[PDB]
C-alpha cells in the first residue's frame, strides 16, 4: 500500500457570467396597440433580373 | 455473504441526487466522396455517406472524481457517483432531401413492362447505367454499451462432398456491434456482401463490398442489463418502385411441372427467373423527421434507467433523410470555359453531414454495501474496476534490480519490453466525442436548458407559441 | 463467509417435504443375438446377452421448474426443490432358467480324470466345441452417479530392456464407471481381455474380446457423497464344475526340485501346467433371486440418504439368473421339409430381455443459506450451476439461433449444434429412461403405491394372504 | 374431458405396453406398430411446431 | 428445390406461418402444499393474457 499520483481534480470556476431572462428587468404595461401594413406587391422575371 | 442469482433493477442500489448538468457538444461537420474512399496524391478523402449509422462515443469526465464542497457529498468509502441520462437531443443540420444511389454498370436484364419487345437472349454484357434512390429510414439509440446489428454471411459448408463449383453457399445468421462507419440498410438483405456479390453487378456502387447491418432488436430486447440501449426510436417507410430482374446464367429453373413449353420453344428455360424490385423511400417530411427533438428519458426498457456505467455513452444514430449530395463542376484547365465541351468540366462529387449533441445527466450516488457490490461482479466485470474495490495483491515488496547505465556492456541488456494495456473498445473503431470539459452546471444558459426548465414547470421560457386556425 | 472444512450430512441442509411422488416405466424388451453383434444386409443386430450391466438412466423432471398453485409452496429465492428417492422396485418379466455359453473351439487339452488315456503331445490342434454354464449372480444397485467397476489390463513395461517377444505382460488394476453394454463377471478374472488373450482360445465365445468388469464395492464405501450408491444387493452362487488345462506352449516350467524326473523321460517339462475350472452357476431358485421385491430406502450408506441431485438416477441392474436363450429353425428354401437334412434347417439364435421400473420419489426442498449455498462447491460443482444459484447471465435470457431443417444444404451443418449446453455423460453411453410424464401424484393407482400405503398403515389393502400349513 | 383423466374405463398408465430399444433392428418388429399409443389428432396437416 | 439427394423448403413470404406451441401440462405439477387444488375436485389449465 502506497500514495500514489491520481488524475486532476475539478472546481467550479465563477463566470460570474449568468444571462438574465428580460422579463425580470421588463415591465409589462397592459396596453396594446394594432400595426397594420397595407398590402404589398412587387412583380417582375423570376429567373434573373 | 454472496447470496444473490437474479439481476436486481438499477434504481434499487442507485441513489438519484437532484443535481443537473448540461453537456454540449459544438457542431460536428465532416466532407467526403458519398461512394467510396478516394485518393488523391499521398493522402485520402473519407467515404462519408448518407447511409451509415454515425456512432458517437460520448466519453464523459468522470464523477466520483469531482470537486465536494460539502460533507454532504458521499462519504469516500461508503459510496461512488456516476452518471445518468435524463435528456438527449441530437441536432441535424443539413437542408432536407432525399438520398440517392447508382451504380455504373448494374445487373438489370428487363423489367416489369407489357408492350416491350421481347426477352434478346443475353448478350456478353446487359448492364447499364442505374439510379436507385435509397429506401428512407431513421434510427437513433442511446445506451451504454455499443448497439448490436445482425447480418447473413456464408457458413463452412461441411465435409459431406456433393460439392460443384457453381454450388449455392450455405447461409447463417450472425451478431457484430455497430461501428462508425457502417452500412445502413438499402433494399437489399444485410449481408456481407463481399461474399455473395461476385458479379459486382449487383449493388448499388456506394453499397457494395461492404456489410449492411440492421438492428437486432430482439437481442437488445434480452439483454438482462438493458446496457444495449436506454430507449431508441425509428422511423421507415418504403415500397417497390420498379421490378427487375438479374442477369445470371441459371443453375436451378422452375421443373416442367410450372414451365410449359411452346412450338419451336426449348426443353429447359434458360433466362435467369430472379425478380427483386428497387426501394424507393417515402416523401419525407418536417414532421417525419425524428430530431431536433429533446427526449426525456423517463423509465428505460431495461433494468438499467439510463446509467452511465463506466462514464460512458454510446449514441448510434442514423438516417439517410437529411442527406443530398453536393455536384461540383471544375474547368480543367482553370479558364472559365469560352465553349461548351464535354471534355472540359470535371464533375466532383461530395457531400457533407454535420450533428450536434446535447445531454443532461444528473448526479447519482451507488451505495457500496458488501451486498450491492458483490451483485455487479456478475452484472459487469469492468465497472468494479473503475471502483477500485477490488484488491491489488501487496508485491512492489519483491527486491527487483536497478542498474546504472543499462546500457553498458557487461551490465544487462535489459532487452525485454513492456507491453501497453489495451482500451476496452480498441479493436472496433467509432466518432469519438470528448465531453469532459464542454460540460457545466447552469441549465439556464444552454438551448436544451430552458427546453428542460420548460417541462419542469421552473420557467422563464415556457415552450408555447400557440397558433389557432 | 467460506469457513466450511469438512464434508457434511445432506439431512442437515435438506427439508423433506411430505409429498410423494409414483415414477412407472412402460416395459422394456430387447432382443438379438447375445454373443456379439450381427449383420444382415445393411442393418445390425445388437448383441443382447444376459451377461451384461443393464444400465438405466432414469432423467427426471426438473422438480424446481413446476406449478405453485399457492404460497406455502418455496419462496422465490429462499429455497430449492428436488427429488428424493423412497423405494425403488425393479420388475424383471420373463421366465426363469439357467444361462449357458460356449464356443466353437475352446482351448482345453485334457482334465481331472484317473481312467483317461496318457496325454498325446499337443497337435497342431487340440481344441474343441466347449460347452460352459454361465456363474449365476445377481446385481442390483441405485444411485446418482455412474457406479464404478474394477479390472486388470497391461501397464506400460519399463524402459529397463530384459524383454523378449514371449516375455510376461505385467499386470494393473483400472477403474472405469459402468455403461450399458458390458460384461458380466464369469467364472474369469475382469480384464480387457482383448490384450490378454491373443489366441482366441481362452473365453466363452461371448464374453472374448469385450471387457469384464466388476462392482469396485471398496471404491464406493469410500466417496464422501456416496452418490456412487444409494443402497444395493448381490447374491452369487458357484463352485469348479471341471478342471481343465490350457494348451499353451511353457515360458516356464516347475524346477528339477519339484517335478522329479523318470526313466526314458524328458529332463524338462513340456506340457503346460495351467488348471483353471469351470465356473458353475447354482440351482436358481423363486426366492434366490432378488426382484419385484420393492426396497424401501430408510438411511442410504453414505452422507446422501437418496437425493437426486441434477435430477438424475443411476440404476445398474444385472442378473443372469432371468437369461435362457432362445433356438429357432428356418428352412433354408421357405417350404416345410419333407426329408430330414442336415443341410435343409438354419439354426437361428436369439435371447430376450425384460425390465420395469418404479420409484417413489418424494419432494424436498434445500434451503439457500450462504453457508450451505456455498458448502455445494466441494461437493458438487455441476448441481450448483444448472440450478441457476450463480451465473453471468439466465440461460433464458441469452438469444441463440435455431433453424427448422438442419439438414438442408442451404442451412449449416449439424456439428454447429455442440454449442448448446452439452450433456456431461455423453462420451459414455447407455440405456436413457425418460420419465418426464410418466410421473404421477395418486398414489393409490399403481401397483407400488399400494404395496406403499401397505406398509404404512393408510391401506386399502394390506399385504396378507397368510398361509398356515 | 379424455386426456384429463375424468373418464375412461382404466388409466393409461395401468396399461402396460410394449417399447423396444433399436425399434430399427431386424430383429425386432417394425416402426409401425408405434401408432397403437394414443395418437396426435391433428397428426394428418402439419405444421411448424414449437 | 432439389440439388443432389436432399431438398431445400420452398420459404416465401407469402404464406402463413402456423405455428403450435405445445404446453407444458398444468395438471401434472409440483404442489408444495394444501390450497393448491384438491385432488379430485378440479383441474388446472392455462390462459393467455
Amino acid at each position: 500500500a502506497l500514495w500514489q499520483q491520481g488524475q486532476k481534480l475539478y472546481l467550479p470556476p465563477t463566470p460570474v457570467s449568468k444571462v438574465l431572462c428580460s422579463e425580470t428587468y421588463v415591465q409589462r404595461k397592459s396596453i396594446f396597440y394594432h400595426a397594420e401594413t397595407e398590402r404589398l406587391l412587387t412583380i417582375g422575371h423570376p429567373y434573373y433580373p | 455473504p454472496t447470496p444473490v442469482s437474479k439481476v436486481l433493477c438499477s434504481e434499487t442500489y442507485v441513489q438519484r441526487k437532484s443535481i443537473f448538468y448540461h453537456a454540449e457538444t459544438e457542431r460536428l461537420l465532416t466532407i467526403g466522396h458519398p461512394y467510396y474512399p478516394v485518393s488523391i496524391g499521398a493522402k485520402t478523402v473519407p467515404k462519408v455517406s448518407a447511409n451509415q449509422y454515425r456512432v458517437f462515443k460520448i466519453q464523459l469526465p468522470d464523477p466520483n472524481q469531482f470537486a465536494l464542497p460539502d460533507r454532504t457529498v458521499h462519504n469516500p468509502s461508503k459510496e461512488r457517483l456516476v452518471w445518468a441520462v435524463i435528456g438527449v437531443q441530437v441536432s441535424r443540420g443539413q437542408p432536407l432531401g432525399g438520398t440517392v444511389t447508382g451504380h455504373p454498370t448494374f445487373n438489370a436484364l428487363l423489367d416489369a413492362e407489357n408492350v416491350n419487345r421481347k426477352v434478346t437472349t443475353q448478350t456478353t454484357d446487359d448492364r447499364k447505367q442505374t439510379g436507385l434512390d435509397a429506401k428512407q429510414q431513421q434510427i437513433l439509440l442511446l445506451g451504454c454499451t455499443p448497439a448490436e446489428g445482425e447480418y447473413w454471411t456464408t457458413a463452412r459448408p461441411c465435409v459431406t462432398d456433393r460439392l460443384e463449383n457453381g454450388a449455392c453457399p450455405p447461409l447463417e445468421l450472425k451478431n457484430k456491434h455497430i461501428e462508425d462507419g457502417d452500412m445502413m440498410e438499402i433494399g437489399f438483405g444485410a449481408a456481407n456482401f463481399k461474399e455473395i456479390n461476385a458479379s459486382k453487378s449487383d449493388l448499388p456502387l456506394d453499397i457494395q463490398n461492404e456489410i449492411c447491418l440492421y438492428p437486432d432488436y430482439l437481442k437488445m430486447a434480452e439483454d438482462a442489463a438493458g446496457n444495449s440501449m436506454f430507449f431508441f426510436a425509428r422511423k421507415e417507410q418504403v415500397y417497390v418502385r420498379h421490378i427487375w430482374t438479374r442477369g445470371g446464367s441459371e443453375k436451378e429453373a422452375p421443373t416442367t411441372d410450372f414451365y410449359l413449353k411452346n412450338n419451336k420453344g426449348d426443353a429447359t428455360l434458360k433466362i435467369p427467373s430472379v425478380h427483386f424490385g428497387s426501394p424507393s423511400g417515402s416523401l419525407v417530411s418536417t414532421d417525419n423527421q425524428i430530431f431536433n427533438r429533446p427526449y426525456w428519458l423517463f423509465r428505460a426498457q431495461g433494468m438499467n434507467n439510463g446509467i452511465a456505467w463506466n462514464n460512458l455513452l454510446f449514441l448510434t444514430v442514423g438516417d439517410n433523410t437529411r442527406g443530398t449530395n453536393l455536384t461540383i463542376s471544375v474547368a480543367s484547365d482553370g479558364t472559365p470555359l469560352t465553349e461548351y465541351d464535354s471534355s472540359k468540366f470535371n464533375v466532383y462529387h461530395r457531400h457533407m453531414e454535420e450533428y450536434k449533441l446535447a445531454f443532461i445527466l444528473e448526479l447519482c450516488s451507488v451505495e457500496i454495501t458488501a451486498q450491492t457490490v458483490s451483485h455487479l461482479q456478475g452484472l459487469m466485470p469492468s465497472v468494479l474496476e473503475n471502483w477500485e474495490i477490488g484488491v491489488q495483491p501487496p508485491t512492489s515488496s519483491i527486491l527487483e534490480d536497478t542498474y546504472r547505465y543499462i546500457e553498458s556492456p557487461a551490465t544487462k541488456c535489459a532487452s525485454n519490453v513492456i507491453p501497453a494495456k489495451e482500451d476496452p473498445y480498441a479493436g472496433f473503431k467509432f466518432w469519438n466525442i470528448d465531453l469532459k470539459e464542454k460540460l457545466s452546471l447552469d441549465l439556464d444558459q444552454f438551448p436544451l436548458g430552458r427546453r428542460f426548465l420548460a417541462q419542469q414547470g421552473a420557467g422563464c421560457s415556457t415552450v408555447r407559441k400557440r397558433r389557432i386556425s
